């Protein structure tokens, strides 16, 4: 359940065999949320309104970073 | 004090049979052989007879020397060094004596005698440098001789370490000449 | 300052010390006059004090008692901090119990 | 000795260890223009070029004049004197410059508070 | 004909005559090569120092400095003993001068090549080495002579770990020791007057 | 004698062998969960804390049977070369240790190894177990291998209390020298010989407590057959 | 009596100093503590080496061959030569302008060919 821009920089980081150290490479692999989208105005408004609806619904999910489900880690590598 | 023992030890160790006159002489006092060595190291560090063979000029500042060479040493825990000395001297009185009466050590403190004591040197004038300096060239030139006439016979490593300890010595009294002096005058 | 003595010391150096090993691809008498400008260059502080014959035998004895072939060498002055985490990141204890 | 004082006072202000630019900065910094040497005679340095509050033309000519002469003198010099050790300040900036173009490639590819992170972890462990 | 020669340097001493006749029809001549050539085996007969220096200098192809033919036709066997204070000069400088510029060209081929021969020869040296004091720099300018040009002096006070390319094993501290004596030992019998010894005692 | 470390470890097998403290009396669970819930610690945590009571679920004879057949495993693991050399790195590198908080990588090795032993103490104990799945030691996170080296117990090591007496010889006030003369005199005394003799004894006591004893000198004591 | 306190405040801080320098060593803590926060900063420094390589591996797969060879040259510089005294930013520069020679001639050649 991974897509083409996770799995290009997965295959580059190297020699990592815990899910912990892979745990440090969490922003560089959170690349993978692209999310490409214009910048159209009923875009525009579309991203801010889901970016603050992210923003707001990881406040419950209140999930730290040792624990990402929706991150791929070595399981999917 | 640490380079003149090690210097006596080493040329008591050519001498044939001191080690079991060493051992008879331990077991004369009632103590082991390295209890001997410690005691023998004791009575070498005689403050008060220190005294006698130094400048007093000087006497204040190598008594500290030798007290904190004493403190860096293996018998150091024993107690007061002075106090300690006059134990031994309370409970060994012919033991000191006893320590020429060994033929190996007998004869190392004869020639540490011959090679450094002259009476071309005056005592009170050593607290000078030019004064150490060529009586530094003269233990030189009489350790020189010395150490031919040892390789004349027992014809190694001995030798070496001998020479090496000679150089040492020498080395010091360059650096101490009287607190060095007034050492081997203390031990002799 | 003699040709006929450089041409001893240089001889003497390609027979005793392999110098292939200092540089890679390279005529023996070019990579003899390189490290003896390389020397000049690092060491020439202790020229006061120490031939220069005497100071190249004692580096490439040195270096040859090392390893006869090629060998890497990593510099750290594990003071600092860059320093010290690349000096145990780059080793392993296991190597030197092999010796590597 | 007092001579010995001495003689190390006048050596620790010598010429390779104080600047005698940093000299020339503090005489021209505690003396007025009226009081100072090198710029009270001269009207011309008191008053079209350190008197104008802009001076864009001359500013540009010394420039032009000032970078033309050090190129040539550059190039002269890489042209020659190949083995040579360079001043520790211009090798710095050297450095800084090779550094910062890495750091701007690092950048291109990674994400801000990716870089945010791994600075702080790094701080972190300085500590 | 002149290889032939080559072969009446490898042969007896009946040809050296010949050989001796032809290396003086040769410098007459005025060869280029084919003098070089026969230098370096007519040294090679005797001694090596002028024959591998011509060798040398016919690899690089130095056509300038010709000065070598002149000593092939000293008559002291197509050579001489205290060679020409030209010639002498001329080796050495040319020498020197091949010596840095190989060094200049695999530097700005490889930036790390000084720094990596310098790191192998400090490895194993002796603690003292390693304080020498850094280089420090001859240029101009408004440095070193208004201002003041800082030196690239550090602690240099570093661990060096040593590590085989092929992964063999390395030597061990007495093997080390064994080896460095032994070639000290073996300088010493090249050198009668080196202090190289005092050196193998650290300082 | 009441030696401190022979009565700790008796201590803690008279605590452990009461049966008060056996694993199945209790039914651990997060205690702070509002509903009540199992113990939800990883599978390796689990493992490590088995391995920490294991005197608490075997009676006297199995704990000794299980653990000399361990202890005995342990020693010929340590007679091998490897471990004699890093033991050989870490009585090497202690001055210089003495002087940093940082390890030097004479010690990260070391580190290496207790993970390592602890891996293989807890394989040894448990050997003829069957039902457990040795493979999950095989890749362990840090924080796993941060678990399972809690664990580690140097069986060599000499059992009983380090703790000990040295005599450092004291400089007497010389009353020849005024105040500041013997106060200079105590300073200097005090760092050139107190600092070098105090930080080597308290080293010394450290690598005591680390440095394991040889097969032959166990022997020499009888604690080992 | 001064003195005996002063030893024993010196006494307890020297315990204390090899305990902070050494206590990794040995187990006199129970659950090794000590121990467990060196194998972490090992951990924690030897993954942040790691992790500068992985960001290098991943720039270098993610750019073309010119930029990569010159990328190799800075990534190289940045690890190793920025530390070291006898490596030579010039030549390190010199290495790039010769890359930047080739690339303006590639640009005049798609200017005016
Ligand atoms: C060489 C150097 C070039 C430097 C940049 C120059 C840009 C000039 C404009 C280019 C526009 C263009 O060709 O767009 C093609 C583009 C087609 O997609 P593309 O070719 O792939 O390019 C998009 C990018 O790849 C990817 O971009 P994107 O897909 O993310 O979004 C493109 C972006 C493109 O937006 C821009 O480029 C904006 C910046 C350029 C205009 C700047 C104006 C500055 C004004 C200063 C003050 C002047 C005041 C005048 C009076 C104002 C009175 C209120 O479009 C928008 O943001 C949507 C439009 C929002 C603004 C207009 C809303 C309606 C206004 C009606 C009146 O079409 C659009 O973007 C449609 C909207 C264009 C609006 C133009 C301005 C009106
Ligand atoms: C240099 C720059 C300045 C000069 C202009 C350069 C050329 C710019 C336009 C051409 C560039 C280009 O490639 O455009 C792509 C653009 C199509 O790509 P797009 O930007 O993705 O458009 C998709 C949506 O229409 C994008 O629309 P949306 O999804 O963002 O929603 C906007 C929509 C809804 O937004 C709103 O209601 C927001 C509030 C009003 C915003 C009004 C703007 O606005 C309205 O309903 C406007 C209502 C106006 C009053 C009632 C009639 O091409 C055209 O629209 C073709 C016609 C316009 C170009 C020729 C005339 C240019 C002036
Ligand atoms: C520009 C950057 C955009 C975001 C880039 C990163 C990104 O997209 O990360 C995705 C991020 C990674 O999630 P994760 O795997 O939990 O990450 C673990 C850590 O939180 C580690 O992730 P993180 O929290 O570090 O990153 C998430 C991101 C999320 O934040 C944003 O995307 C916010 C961006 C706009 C900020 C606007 C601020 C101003 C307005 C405020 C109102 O937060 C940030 O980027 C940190 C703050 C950034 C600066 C804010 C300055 C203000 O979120 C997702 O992928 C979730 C998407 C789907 C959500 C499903 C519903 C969840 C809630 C239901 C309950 C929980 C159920 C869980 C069940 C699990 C067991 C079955
Ligand atoms: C009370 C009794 C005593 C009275 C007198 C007391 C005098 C006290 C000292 C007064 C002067 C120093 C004051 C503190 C430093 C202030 C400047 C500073 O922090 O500069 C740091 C730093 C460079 O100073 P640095 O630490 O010497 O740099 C080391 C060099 O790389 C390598 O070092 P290097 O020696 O090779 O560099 C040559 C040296 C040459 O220095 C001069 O020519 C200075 C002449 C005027 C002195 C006033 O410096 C420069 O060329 C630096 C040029 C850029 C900064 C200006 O520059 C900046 O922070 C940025 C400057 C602007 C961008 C370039
Ligand atoms: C006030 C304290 C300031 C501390 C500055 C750094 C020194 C330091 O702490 O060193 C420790 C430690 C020493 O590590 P090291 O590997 O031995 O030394 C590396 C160097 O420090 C060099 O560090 P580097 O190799 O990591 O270079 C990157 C460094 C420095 O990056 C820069 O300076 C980039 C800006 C351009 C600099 C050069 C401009 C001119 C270039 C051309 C010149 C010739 C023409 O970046 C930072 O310091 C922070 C990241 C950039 C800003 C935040 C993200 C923006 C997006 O360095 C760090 O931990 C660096 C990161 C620190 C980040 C957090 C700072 C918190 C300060 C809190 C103070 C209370
Ligand atoms: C308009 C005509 C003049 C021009 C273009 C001129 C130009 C200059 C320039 C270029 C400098 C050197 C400044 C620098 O390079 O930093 C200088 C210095 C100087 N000028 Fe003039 N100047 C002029 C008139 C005068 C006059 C009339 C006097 C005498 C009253 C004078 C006295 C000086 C002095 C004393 C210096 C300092 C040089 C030294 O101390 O070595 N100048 N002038
Ligand atoms: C070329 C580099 C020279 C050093 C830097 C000069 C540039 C300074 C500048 O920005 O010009 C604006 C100021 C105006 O003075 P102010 O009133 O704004 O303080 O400066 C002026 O316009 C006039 C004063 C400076 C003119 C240039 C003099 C430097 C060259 C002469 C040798 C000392």
């Amino acid at each position: 359940q991974t897509n083409k821009e996770w799995w290009n920089l997965a295959k580059n980081i190297q020699d990592v065999k815990c899910q912990q150290e892979l745990n440090r490479y969490n922003d560089l692999l959170s690349q993978a949320y692209t999310l490409s989208l214009d910048n159209t105005i009923r875009n525009l408004v579309f991203k801010a309104k889901f970016y603050s609806w992210l923003f707001v619904i990881n406040w419950f999910k209140a999930f730290p970073d040792d624990f990402h489900p929706f991150i791929p880690g070595l399981e999917m590598k | 004090w640490q380079d003149l023992s090690k210097f006596a030890c080493l040329r008591a160790s050519l001498n044939k049979e001191s080690e079991k006159a060493f051992q008879e002489l331990a077991k004369k006092n009632n103590v082991s052989p390295q209890e001997l060595v410690e005691l023998s190291k004791i009575v070498s560090m005689n403050l008060d007879v220190l005294k006698q063979n130094i400048n007093s000029e000087q006497f204040l500042l190598e008594k500290e020397s030798t007290l904190k060479r004493y403190r860096q040493s293996s018998i150091g825990t024993r107690g007061h060094l002075q106090t300690v000395n006059e134990a031994v001297n309370t409970k060994y009185p012919t033991l000191a004596e006893g320590l020429g009466q060994v033929a190996g050590y007998k004869e190392a403190y004869q020639a540490l005698r011959e090679i450094f004591v002259h009476p071309s040197i005056s005592v009170n004038n050593l607290r000078q440098g030019s004064y150490g300096q060529q009586f530094a060239v003269d233990f030189r030139t009489r350790a020189d001789e010395y150490v031919k006439a040892l390789l004349k016979d027992h014809s190694v490593q001995t030798i070496q370490e001998i020479q090496h300890t000679l150089h040492q010595i020498i080395k010091n009294y360059e650096q101490n000449p009287a607190s060095i002096y007034a050492r081997i005058l203390t031990v002799l | 300052i003699n040709f006929k003595t450089k041409y001893r010391f240089y001889k003497f150096i390609s027979t005793n010390f392999n110098l292939q090993t200092i540089i890679k691809n390279c005529n023996d008498k070019i990579i003899f006059s390189t490290l003896l400008y390389i020397v000049n260059l690092n060491y020439s502080f202790f020229y006061k004090t120490i031939k220069n014959t005497d100071l190249i035998v004692y580096l490439l004895a040195n270096k040859f008692s090392i390893l006869n072939d090629n060998i890497i060498v990593s510099k750290f002055n594990i003071s600092k901090f860059n320093d010290y985490i690349k000096y145990i990141n780059n080793t392993n204890s296991i190597d030197t119990y092999l010796e590597n | 000795m007092f001579l010995g004082i001495f003689k190390d006072v006048i050596k620790l202000l010598n010429k390779k260890v104080v600047p005698v630019y940093f000299w020339f900065f503090l005489y021209c910094f505690l003396s007025t223009m009226d009081t100072n040497i090198f710029v009270s005679s001269c009207s011309f340095l008191k008053v079209e070029v350190f008197g104008k509050d802009e001076n864009t033309t001359l500013v540009l000519l010394f420039y032009v004049f000032y970078s033309l002469f050090n190129f040539y003198l550059s190039r002269i010099k890489n042209k020659n004197n190949y083995l040579v050790r360079k001043h520790l300040y211009t090798t710095e900036l050297l450095i800084e410059l090779i550094l910062f173009k890495y750091k701007l490639i690092i950048l291109k590819f990674s994400s801000i508070k990716y870089i945010l992170n791994f600075n702080v972890r790094k701080f972190i462990l300085f500590n | 004909a002149l290889t032939v020669k080559s072969e009446a340097a490898l042969w007896k001493g009946a040809e050296q005559k010949v050989l001796s006749g032809l290396n003086n029809l040769a410098k007459t001549e005025l060869v280029q090569i084919t003098h070089h050539f026969g230098v370096n085996k007519q040294g090679s007969e005797a001694l090596w120092s002028q024959l591998d220096k011509a060798a040398v200098g016919a690899f690089p192809e130095l056509s300038v400095d010709e000065t070598l033919q002149l000593i092939d036709g000293f008559g002291e066997c197509p050579d001489s003993y205290t060679l020409s204070h030209d010639l002498n000069q001329r080796l050495l400088v040319s020498w020197e001068q091949l010596g840095k510029l190989n060094f200049q060209k695999l530097k700005e081929t490889n930036p790390y090549f000084a720094s990596d021969i310098v790191n192998q020869l400090d490895a194993a040296a002796a603690e003292f080495i390693k304080v020498r004091p850094a280089a420090e720099s001859e240029a101009g300018g408004f440095l070193n002579s208004l201002g003041v040009s800082s030196s690239f002096n550090t602690t240099k006070n570093d661990i060096y770990v040593v590590q085989s390319a092929s992964g063999k094993k390395l030597n061990n501290k007495e093997q080390r020791e064994a080896y460095v004596l032994e070639k000290a030992q073996k300088y010493l019998k090249e050198d009668p007057q080196s202090k190289i010894l005092d050196i193998i005692a650290q300082k | 004698p009441e030696d401190e470390g022979i009565e700790q470890q008796l201590d803690q097998q008279e605590v452990l062998l009461s049966g008060r403290y056996d694993p199945k009396l209790y039914d651990f669970q997060e205690g702070y969960t509002k509903n009540p819930e199992d113990d939800q610690t990883s599978l390796i945590e689990k493992k490590a804390f088995k391995f920490r009571y294991r005197l608490a679920n075997e009676t006297s004879e199995t704990f000794q049977r299980r653990n000399n057949r361990m202890v005995e495993r342990q020693i010929k693991r340590f007679q091998q070369p490897q471990y004699k050399h890093a033991f050989e790195q870490l009585q090497k590198n202690i001055a210089i240790s003495s002087n940093s908080g940082n390890a030097l990588h004479s010690e990260y090795g070391y580190l290496e190894l207790l993970s390592n032993e602890s891996v293989q103490l807890y394989k040894d104990y448990y050997e003829s177990d069957a039902e457990e799945d040795f493979k999950v030691f095989e890749n362990l996170s840090s924080k796993e291998k941060l678990v399972m080296i809690a664990n580690f117990e140097n069986n060599l090591l000499p059992k009983y209390d380090r703790s000990e007496v040295h005599l450092i010889p004291k400089r007497q006030w010389e009353p020849a020298f005024g105040v500041w003369e013997n106060f200079l005199y105590d300073i200097t005394e005090y760092a050139s010989f107190i600092a070098p003799r105090g930080k080597e004894i308290a080293a010394d006591y450290q690598i005591q407590s680390a440095i394991p004893l040889t097969k032959e000198e166990l022997i020499e004591a009888g604690l080992y057959k | 009596a001064i003195r005996n306190f002063v030893f024993k405040i010196s006494n307890q801080i020297q315990n204390l100093a090899a305990k902070r320098s050494l206590a990794y060593l040995n187990q006199i803590d129970s659950q090794s503590v000590p121990s467990r926060a060196t194998i972490n900063m090992k951990d924690q420094v030897t993954q942040m080496q790691r992790e500068i390589d992985n960001m290098a591996n991943v720039i270098r797969a993610q750019i073309p061959d010119e930029d990569r060879a010159e990328f190799e040259i800075l990534k190289k510089y940045y690890v190793t030569g920025q530390h070291d005294s006898l490596v030579d930013p010039q030549d390190v520069l010199l290495q790039l302008d010769r890359i930047q020679v080739l690339k303006n001639l590639k640009m005049i050649e798609l200017n005016e060919e």
